[PDB]
């Protein structure tokens, strides 16, 4: 029942003081967007940067199978918004954080559905 | 210069009417760098200015618009230009990209391999090409018309570009083709566009706007490339990134341009008039099928 867990391998490489994956495609935008995590068009707000989805996907970048039964990708063809404070490692940010299913913002980075 | 606030500079009409001899390109800006917004790649800035400029033309923009992008990969293994085209094109637009080398894209579909192995049953509304071979830059030989992928691009425009469609093909002092200049005469309007962020490069985008399928003016490719070099040698362009700080009017407006599947014996003068204004696209509206040839040899 073997299978390569790349998400864990990258986190272990980051904790080991490794260099984050670079060349993530940062987009030009007004920075007056919704602030939602993954969008069809850049929706960065003043506290965020928008990136090309494919360039921020660990699976797409390492050319390995996606952890989705049909081998489908969430980021490819979309735009992922990353807090300006974490834009130094967008791939690592998408692996560690979760998208709120009711408002669409990142958990603990905009999602306020818990108040 | 009020051109600093433009996304780039188009070749003035008076330079297109000359008969100059091909000379070496010698830019005064050469070696300079534009101040890019923090963390933005050159190709994101470059494609953004190209798109800002295309927003000013009579592009046909139908529903389910079909766009193909050649030379979309990079040494980094990502497709910065494709990400900008995805941001620029209206939702529901089909975006297919291709490159000789493996790369990761935001396109609906990506084909890997020589552009000569790419086949497609259907026609396209817009063709973008950033295909370039650094070998072509040779100052120890004559600067002659180049073939390679240009031969494929010329056949692709003539047989797969929808009437009313437009193209943006990247050229340089040495990466150019005489037949591609000749073909710009088959469009309602054409120009050579230089982005302000790369104004220090002999690079330019030949823009054919609204394909008529027949020659409107007779263009000598050798003479026109000589005219392009003369324009670049005599008109220094101030490097500028000003147009990049205002993205409020960036997205291409969906005009819902009409798509008709007309036969060739029906193209009258009143139809060519609608193609010229960017108010009509002529191609089948069938499903999109693409394929990559695989040469098998053990
Ligand atoms: C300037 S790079 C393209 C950069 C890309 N537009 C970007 O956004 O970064 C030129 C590309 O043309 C590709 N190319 C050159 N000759 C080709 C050919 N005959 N068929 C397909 N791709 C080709 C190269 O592999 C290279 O990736
Ligand atoms: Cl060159
Ligand atoms: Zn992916
Ligand atoms: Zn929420």
């Amino acid at each position: 029942a073997f299978a390569v867990d790349a998400a864990k391998a990258y986190k272990d490489y980051l904790a080991s003081g490794g260099q984050p994956i670079t060349n993530c495609v940062k987009m030009l935008c007004t920075h007056t967007g919704t602030g939602q995590a993954i969008t069809v068009t850049p929706e960065a707000n003043m506290d965020q940067e928008s990136f090309g989805g494919a360039s921020c996907c660990l699976y797409c970048r390492c050319h390995i199978d996606h952890p989705n039964p049909k081998g489908f990708c969430d980021l490819k063809g979309k735009y992922v918004q990353i807090p300006t404070t974490c834009a130094n490692d967008p791939v690592g940010f998408t692996l560690k954080n979760t998208v709120c299913t009711v408002c669409g913002m990142w958990k603990g980075y905009g999602c306020s559905c818990d108040q | 210069s009020s051109q600093a606030w433009q996304p780039g500079v188009a070749m003035p009409n008076l330079y297109k009417m000359q008969r100059m001899l091909l000379e070496k390109c010698d830019l005064q800006n050469y070696g300079d760098s534009a101040t890019l917004p923090k963390g933005i790649m050159m190709n994101v800035a470059k494609y953004t200015q190209l798109c800002q400029y295309l927003n000013t033309l009579t592009l046909a923009v139908p529903y389910n618009m079909r766009v193909i992008h050649f030379g979309a990969g990079s040494d980094k293994g990502v497709a910065p230009g494709t990400a900008v085209l995805r941001q620029w094109l209206p939702t529901g637009t089909l975006l297919v990209d291709s490159d000789l080398n493996d790369f990761v894209s935001d396109a609906d579909s990506t084909l890997i391999g020589d552009c000569a192995t790419v086949h497609t049953a259907n026609k396209w509304d817009l063709i973008i090409s950033d295909m370039y071979d650094p070998k072509t830059k040779n100052v120890t030989k004559e600067n002659d018309s180049k073939e390679g992928f240009f031969t494929y691009i010329c056949g692709f425009i003539q047989q797969k570009l929808a009437l009313g469609g437009s193209v943006a093909i990247k050229i340089t002092e040495h990466s150019w083709n005489a037949d591609l200049y000749k073909l710009m005469g088959h469009f309602a309007w054409w120009t050579a566009f230089v982005t302000n962020v790369n104004a220090s490069s002999s690079e330019a985008f030949l823009i054919g706007c609204n394909y008529l399928g027949k020659p409107r003016e007779q263009i000598d490719g050798y003479v026109m490339h000589a005219n392009y070099i003369f324009w670049r040698n005599t008109n220094p362009i101030q490097l500028s990134s000003y147009s990049l700080f205002d993205m409020s009017k960036f997205p291409l407006k969906l005009r819902g341009t009409a798509v008709m599947s007309l036969k060739e014996g029906q193209i009258n003068d009143m139809i060519l008039s609608l193609l010229s204004k960017g108010r009509l696209i002529i191609r089948e509206n069938n499903r999109v099928v693409i394929s990559s040839d695989v040469l098998v040899n053990n």
